[PDB]
């Protein structure tokens, strides 16, 4: 046949961005799974950086072409919704694009693509969510097995026991049931140099980073307590403009240090007096966060004093105690302070960790601090990192309660059942269904190449697995082949693969609408 | 001196070079002659784009390096005012009679020569405009009229103010009216100020009596209107150049206060002079105080408690103006300011245009005044510009017709017949004289042909057709469709240009190829 | 070497091929996003780190540079769209480049200034324009509702104005001024009437024309069935200017006599108006009793001191003209109105115009006690009209989908034909450039456009046919059966702006070049 | 208004050929006459 001269073709845009985005999925589709072979990437700055881990990767890689950016924009949802299997979306991403690149050598429009893309990904998300196994968050024993599966894969094992109830309740105490997306970021990781991984603990309220005042007149510790966080520091006069002390007398230097005590007192009275019972100083290099002086002013006000905060922990405050910060003393009272039962500092076995707890405010929520303990660093990153996984997990299971079967089992069975289902199907439609249950099979595929298995045999014996089971034979690297994975418990939760597939959809659809490129200053 | 990077041409291309730099010059503005001319783009060096087809702002705004082109555009320049409407006329007929100046050096014949040989041509198709013209003022006053008002129609039509053109129109002749009289029967232009500013419609144009004098009056507390006070002797204006202030020193000043008696003395020699100012300006009378400079905060509170506005920083044109409006004197200073020399006007007040919210302080005399201000206001800068510039060409037009009765007509009527003319003349004369006379009627055929070419017609069977009509059956006024005419004959459709302006037109023209003919040598250095 | 500062004038051939391929050239930045099914378009910064994506034909028109003239005069004419509706520059600028380039094709087969193609294009845009309004429909059905809405609006309005002494009277009175209009809403339609002596609660409402400043000084004080023409004569103060004249006489007789006889000689032109049937004469400027008495002799009504205002209300109640000469009898344009009275309102006098033809106008007598009261008085009557006028421009639509397109096609294509050959090629023209919106509509849904465009045209073409493009389902469907509609104020902007983009660049020969920024 | 195409360009050719014509005709020109220049070829 013959179609339109295009003197200009912007169909060049669309071939360049699909052959980017293709060349970028297939860089980072050799890192999945456990077996997927680790990435070298050399920043400008002469750092060497050697990982498997696709965000790190695509962070490090620096894509230029704006396009290949939105792989890195899906893992970064992935990362916010999810938290696992990015790169599974970027694979997902890469085969889809192969796809519509097949099928716009057959002519189809791109709107017509991403529309049966759209079809297709709807009637997957479907059939996934048919086939999922519902557990309940009020069942604990469904999530602590859920977060023994993830945590299994670190090096803390044999601890897992403990780890996988503390997030379990940590995450329980916030979502309850039927709280639809519950947001794990208001969860915060404090960790503390000693103890041993089974020293942990919640903390159904707040926790502090810093230690109280450790000299004289430190109370370190005051039942209802107020909690405000404060930006400024108690000095004596400190403009910031030129500035300087003039002394004709013996008479004068006597006055001016009169008025720096006088104003140093008048501070700490005026803190005082909007009963703020804990001060949280912010960290500073230019003025003294409480001087000497003031420290006493504070101990005789029966005030606890708490210093060197940072910006960090001032922001997680914000929310965790409901109050709001003051600017200056001026404009310090008690509508910016917080409420408490009781604020102390714990040492149980050198925790030297403040607390705060039944703050009882509207304002404030339940933002458990799961605090973390362990004699070396290595001991609390690890744990740091394993119950951020959990989390990740527990968050995917609340957002969409049940789980699926790992080892890309899911991706076949789909594949399969959108195959017979597209042959009822009419016109380009029918093509491009089949063009997509085709490429759902890429994740099988790479998990059966990265593991050192038949590529071809492998997607062949699940595939006749599955005529008899559902949702239960995948690829496990732990047979190094096709095995049971529901029997062996490797589960991983519906929401992943459900996200995947909507932002590879998305994906997909952003990269095939774009028609043109031009400059803009 | 600076013999470097120098360039020259004598002998040689001089001739051949001068007339094509004249040509390409002449081609910049050819194809925007005419009502309907196309119009060029025009963006300044800040990145303003501006779209007009007038001939003069198109060579105005150009810059070469070219000595030919630089002296026809200054010469233009200087032609914008004597006409103003016909700039690219001029321009054309140059270039054309350069045109044919080049064939006829080609054939041997001097420049000196050539450049007699055109002027007489002038002065014969001058005598055969006169023989041929028409007299409007001698026929009927109310027609008159009429064609004064149908030229400033014409005029305006052609911008954005076609819409409510009318207007503007009838403001021209009123400001012409006011201030030209019979005996020069010419228009002092300097007289008739041309204002206005961005906002508004095309309907807010106003015809001033008097100076506008838009001030804010120095103190925020200053009325902002002089009222006639109830029918009072209008309002009496204080005409003065001294500063309301009194002498202070050039190279310190810092007239501090230290103590009681330098600030007694300081205080009495400031409220001596400020008394004696304002007690001047209360027994001249004066109900306004006009002052060429400042105030000083003194002189404003003593006229603010005495009920006496306050206008600050006159220009001396603007001076002027008071006086003749007002029938008033300049005083140099307070001291000589006196009933006898103090300005009469109806009223200074506020005026509001559209939607304009600045309030504009207007002097309105409401009488027959020797000055006027011609008021123009616009949705757009371009309809503003466009309509000053429409005002101007309706004002030359009105002069023009004024001053000499004798009309011609438009559409190119007026340059066949002179062609035709030529032509005849030029067998009953030999030598290079036969010569001369056929390029100048070949050039005049020039501008009835490049209109045909602006309006879409063929330029050869246009004027063909003008010729056979104009010599076979009679001579008429019959031209080009310059607008969307039923049929030609200019005659019945009222399209008038003044005498005086063609002839004008032609003898520029000819002066403009005299003087780029008569330069046979042309030297330019480097640059620094 | 000409101009400076790197803005020079390019030669003839090369400036017009700018002039045209360059601002043709903008459409190709937003055609692929004409339309909901649109393409996105990629804005890539110098530091690649503020990069962006998106479908917007403004956004895209102002954010990429343009550095040829020719483009940066197109965006600018076609900016009027925003300001005037706020959507669719896509569509205005689509249209504007189809015009330039179907101009730019007849130029090229023609070699001939484009003022031909700008009056055929101007007649084109005009019948399509009709054929728009004849196509369009009214959702205004309940217009009871309409008329409490707009009483509400005018008592909103009202409020902390001097008009807020009798709210639901000026209320009433100000939604009864836009709706009995049947008509325009322009404030020209409405005339306000300030006269002293009674308090604005007891304002008036008049369905017919008055002016003021009454006329005639023999003239009866009522005229029925007048035929009213107007002309702008000088009939009274004649050689205004004479100061400096030297006039050959003995003695300010003659000069007396030679006034006179100029003023006489206006008698051929007085006569002449009784040639046309005009019983009633109208003059911007005042009569003398020479005329006037002459007019009398004719039977014929004169009108003094009608100005321009007054003039263009008048003729636009009547539907009649005013002209400056009359050059052959029984050629011009007459008004008709059935009574006018003479008639003193506030002890000032006022002219009462009743039975105009076709008269689609109102008025509203004010009372006020002084000249504040009746300014403040007009100015909010003015806003509350230009509030209330907001109903009668909106619940105006057409049908959706190209079918008002193809039929304003259709309507051009027709008008191709009763037009001289010189000028059928634009009209064509024109008429394809509105054809190509459909096109590039069915082009960025991914379906075949010519098979849709050739099947809806010829559906249109074959009568009484409501089709439209069904970019959901890749077919043609009837637009009236599945409710898409477009709003008749958006399809009648965009054509006008793209009409006057597509003159603004015709009428252009040469283009200088722009400085870089 | 609207008039012929002329996509073509007949001119380029009618024009040479004109060029080369007028110079040969004038080559020959200074011949005519009895005072006729002599041409050497």
């Amino acid at each position: 046949n013959a179609t339109f001269k295009n003197k200009e073709k912007p169909q060049e845009v669309r071939k360049a961005n699909i052959i980017a985005a293709r060349s970028v999925a297939d860089a980072i589709r050799t890192s999945l799974g456990p077996k997927g072979m680790d990435k070298m990437i050399k920043t400008s700055r002469g750092e060497i950086i050697i990982s498997n881990d696709g965000h790190t990767i695509l962070k490090q890689m620096a894509i230029l072409h704006p396009v290949a950016r939105m792989l890195v924009e899906v893992s970064a949802a992935q990362d916010s919704e999810a938290g696992d299997g990015t790169t599974s979306v970027v694979i997902l991403t890469g085969a889809l694009l192969g796809a519509a690149e097949r099928l716009l050598n057959k002519g189809i429009h791109p709107t017509i693509i991403a529309d049966s893309f759209q079809s297709a990904a709807k009637r997957s998300v479907d059939i996934l969510l048919e086939m999922c196994h519902k557990v309940s968050l009020s069942d604990r024993e469904q999530l602590v097995r859920a977060a023994s599966t993830s945590l299994s894969s670190k090096i803390v094992s044999q601890y897992s026991s403990f780890l996988a109830p503390l997030a379990v309740d940590s995450v329980l105490k916030i979502s309850d049931e039927n709280s639809k997306n519950v947001d794990l970021n208001d969860i915060r990781l404090v960790k503390k140099v000693g103890g041993t991984i089974d020293d942990t603990e919640m903390i159904d309220g707040v926790v502090l980073t810093q230690t109280a005042i450790k000299s004289a007149g430190g109370p370190t510790r005051k039942e209802k307590a107020k909690i405000g966080l404060i930006q400024f520091q108690i000095s004596p006069p400190k403009p910031d403009t030129e500035n300087n002390i003039i002394v004709n007398d013996y008479r004068q230097m006597d006055k001016i240090l009169k008025e720096e005590r006088a104003y140093l007192l008048n501070i700490c009275k005026k803190i005082k007096k909007a009963k703020c019972n804990v001060l949280l100083i912010q960290k500073s290099i230019l003025r003294d966060a409480v001087n000497d002086l003031a420290l006493h002013f504070l101990s005789k006000l029966n005030i606890m004093v708490v210093k060197d905060i940072e910006r960090e922990e001032i922001e997680f405050l914000s929310k965790g105690l409901g109050c709001k910060p003051i600017a200056d003393i001026e404009l310090f009272t008690e509508d910016r302070l917080g409420s408490a039962d009781l604020v102390e500092e714990i040492d149980s076995d050198g925790s030297k960790i403040v607390r705060v707890t039944g703050i009882r405010n509207n304002n404030a929520r339940p933002t458990v601090s799961v605090v973390i303990r362990g004699a070396n660093n290595m001991i609390i990153d690890e744990t740091e990192r394993s119950l951020h996984d959990a989390l990740c997990v527990i968050r995917c299971l609340v957002k969409e309660r049940g789980l699926i079967a790992g080892g890309g089992a899911p991706e076949i069975e789909i594949s399969r059942r959108l195959s017979k289902e597209a042959r009822s199907m009419e016109g380009v439609q029918a093509f491009i269904w089949q063009e997509f249950a085709s490429a759902l099979e890429v994740i099988p595929t790479t998990l059966a190449e990265n593991a050192g298995l038949n590529s071809i045999k492998v997607v062949t014996e699940l595939r006749s697995k599955h005529e008899n089971g559902e949702l239960n034979d995948g690829i496990s690297v732990r047979r190094s082949g096709t095995t049971n994975t529901y029997e062996e418990h490797i589960l991983q939760p519906v929401l992943v693969s459900t996200s995947a597939i909507t932002l590879a959809s998305e994906c997909v659809k952003s990269i095939l609408r774009i028609d043109d490129i031009a400059f803009s200053r | 001196k600076d013999q470097g990077n120098k360039k020259r041409q004598h002998g040689l291309e001089a001739k051949k070079s001068h007339i094509l730099a004249a040509r390409s010059v002449a081609s910049i503005i050819k194809t925007s002659l005419g009502p309907r001319g196309l119009d060029k783009i025009l963006i300044s060096p800040d990145g303003e784009i501006t779209i007009t087809n007038d001939g003069a702002t198109i060579l105005s705004q150009m810059e070469l390096d070219n000595e030919i082109a630089k002296l026809l555009v200054q010469l233009s320049k200087s032609q914008d005012d004597e006409i103003g409407d016909g700039t690219t006329g001029v321009v054309v007929l140059a270039s054309a009679l350069l045109d044919q100046a080049l064939e006829l050096i080609q054939k041997g014949i001097h420049p000196i020569k050539i450049a007699n040989g055109f002027d007489e041509a002038a002065k014969l198709a001058i005598s055969k405009l006169e023989e041929t013209c028409d007299d409007i003022s001698a026929s009927n006053d109310e027609l008159f009229r009429d064609f004064l008002l149908r030229a400033a129609k014409t005029s305006l039509g052609s911008k954005i103010v076609s819409k409510d053109h009318d207007r503007f129109a009838e403001m021209a002749v009123e400001a012409v009216i006011n201030v030209m009289d019979k005996d020069r029967k010419d228009v002092d232009f300097d007289l008739i100020k041309m204002q206005g500013r961005v906002g508004g419609s095309i309907s807010d144009s106003k015809l001033i009596n008097g100076v506008i004098l838009d001030k804010d009056f120095s103190h925020p507390q200053m009325p902002k209107c002089v009222l006639p006070k109830e029918g009072s002797d209008g309002v009496k204006l204080a005409i003065l150049t001294c500063p309301f202030e009194p002498p202070k020193p050039k190279t310190k000043h810092k007239l501090d206060i230290s103590s009681v008696e330098e600030y007694q003395k300081l205080q009495t020699y400031e409220q001596d002079k400020f008394k004696e100012m304002i007690d001047d300006v209360k027994k001249a009378g004066a109900d306004v105080v006009i002052c060429q400079w400042g105030f000083d905060d003194e002189a404003n509170h003593l006229l603010l408690q005495n009920d006496l506005p306050a206008v600050r920083w006159v220009g001396g044109q603007e001076l002027e103006h008071i006086a003749i409006s007002t029938n008033g004197r300049i005083v140099p200073r307070f001291q000589d300011l006196s009933k006898d020399k103090l300005g009469t006007c109806s009223r200074i007040y506020e005026q509001e245009f559209g939607t304009t919210k600045d309030r504009m302080l207007i002097i309105e005399q409401s009488k027959e005044t020797k000055t006027v201000t011609c008021f123009v206001r616009g949705s757009n800068k371009m309809i503003v510009d466009e309509a000053e510039r429409a005002l101007h060409d309706s004002l030359c037009v009105v002069r023009n017709l004024v001053k000499d009765s004798r009309v011609v007509y438009g559409g190119g009527a007026a340059e066949v017949t002179m062609s035709l003319a030529v032509s005849e003349e030029a067998d009953k004369q030999r030598g290079i004289d036969q010569y001369a006379f056929r390029g100048f009627a070949q050039a005049l055929d020039t501008i009835p042909m490049t209109l045909a070419e602006n309006s879409g017609l063929d330029p050869i069977g246009t004027l063909s057709t003008l010729k056979s009509k104009q010599l076979k059956e009679k001579i008429s006024n019959i031209g080009v469709d310059c607008l969307g005419y039923g049929s030609n004959d200019m005659k019945e459709l009222f399209v008038v240009d003044p005498f005086i302006g063609k002839k004008q037109q032609i003898l520029l023209a000819t002066q403009l190829c005299r003087m780029i003919l008569k330069i046979d040598n042309v030297i330019i250095s480097g640059k620094d | 070497q000409i101009f400076g500062d790197q803005v020079t004038e390019e030669r003839a051939e090369n400036a017009r091929l700018s002039a045209f391929v360059g601002a043709i050239a903008v459409g190709d930045l937003v055609k692929s996003t004409l339309g909901p099914k649109g393409m996105d378009k990629l804005l890539q910064s110098a530091s690649s780190n503020t990069c962006m994506v998106t479908n917007d034909g403004a956004t895209i028109l102002k954010s990429i540079p343009l550095d040829n003239p020719a483009a940066k005069v197109l965006v600018n004419i076609s900016k009027v769209q925003d300001d005037e509706v706020g959507d669719g520059t896509t569509s205005v600028t689509v249209l504007s480049a189809e015009l330039l380039r179907e101009a730019e094709k007849l130029i090229d087969q023609s070699k001939i200034h484009p003022q031909t193609i700008i009056e055929g294009y101007r007649l084109a845009s005009a019948a399509a324009l009709d054929a728009l309004t004849k196509a369009a429909v009214d959702n205004s059905h309940d217009k009871t509702m309409f008329r409490e809405d707009l009483i509400h609006i005018a008592k909103t309005t009202l409020s902390s104005k001097i008009l807020s002494q009798d709210k639901d009277h000026f209320a009433e009175l100000a939604t009864n001024a836009i709706l009995r209009l049947k008509g325009s809403t322009n404030l020209e339609h409405i005339q306000i009437i300030k006269i002293l002596g009674g308090k604005l609660s007891d304002s008036f409402l008049d369905e017919g024309f008055i002016l003021a400043k009454k006329f005639g000084n023999n003239q009866p004080k009522r005229i029925e069935n007048a035929k009213i023409l107007i002309a702008n004569t000088t009939l009274d103060t004649d050689k205004v200017k004479i100061f400096g004249t030297k006039f050959k006489v003995d003695s300010t007789a003659k000069l007396a006599q030679l006034e006179k006889a100029e003023r006489e000689k206006m008698k051929n032109k007085i006569a002449k108006i009784s040639k046309f049937g005009i019983n009633t004469f109208i003059n911007r400027q005042l009569i003398y009793d020479y005329p006037e008495q002459l007019f009398t002799d004719l039977g014929i009504n004169s009108i003094e001191h009608a100005d321009f205002e007054g003039v263009e209300r008048l003729a636009l109640v009547t539907g009649g003209e005013v002209v400056s000469t009359f050059d052959e009898p029984s050629k011009c344009k007459l008004g008709e109105c059935d009574v006018i009275e003479e008639i003193m309102l506030g002890e000032q006098p006022f002219l009462k115009f009743s039975g105009c033809k076709a008269g689609e106008a109102c008025t509203i007598v004010l009372r006020g006690a002084t000249d504040q009261t009746l300014d403040e008085a007009e100015r909010s009557l003015h806003d509350a009209l230009s509030v209330l006028s907001q109903t009668t421009k909106e619940t105006r639509t057409v049908l959706g989908g190209g079918c008002a397109e193809m039929v304003m096609s259709k309507a051009v294509d027709t008008e191709a034909q009763n037009i001289d050959g010189k000028k059928s090629l634009a009209v064509e023209a024109f008429a394809r450039a509105l054809r190509q919106l459909p096109t590039i509509l069915a082009d960025n849904a991914g379906f075949d456009s010519s098979e849709l465009v050739s099947k809806l045209r010829s559906s249109i073409y074959n009568g009484i046919s409501t089709s439209g493009l069904d970019l959901n389902n890749g077919t043609i469907a009837d637009m009236r059966q599945l409710g898409i509609v477009e709003s008749y104020k958006l399809k009648r902007a965009v054509v006008s702006s793209a009409s006057e983009a597509a003159e603004v660049l015709l009428r252009v020969d040469n283009i200088i070049r722009a400085r870089p920024r």
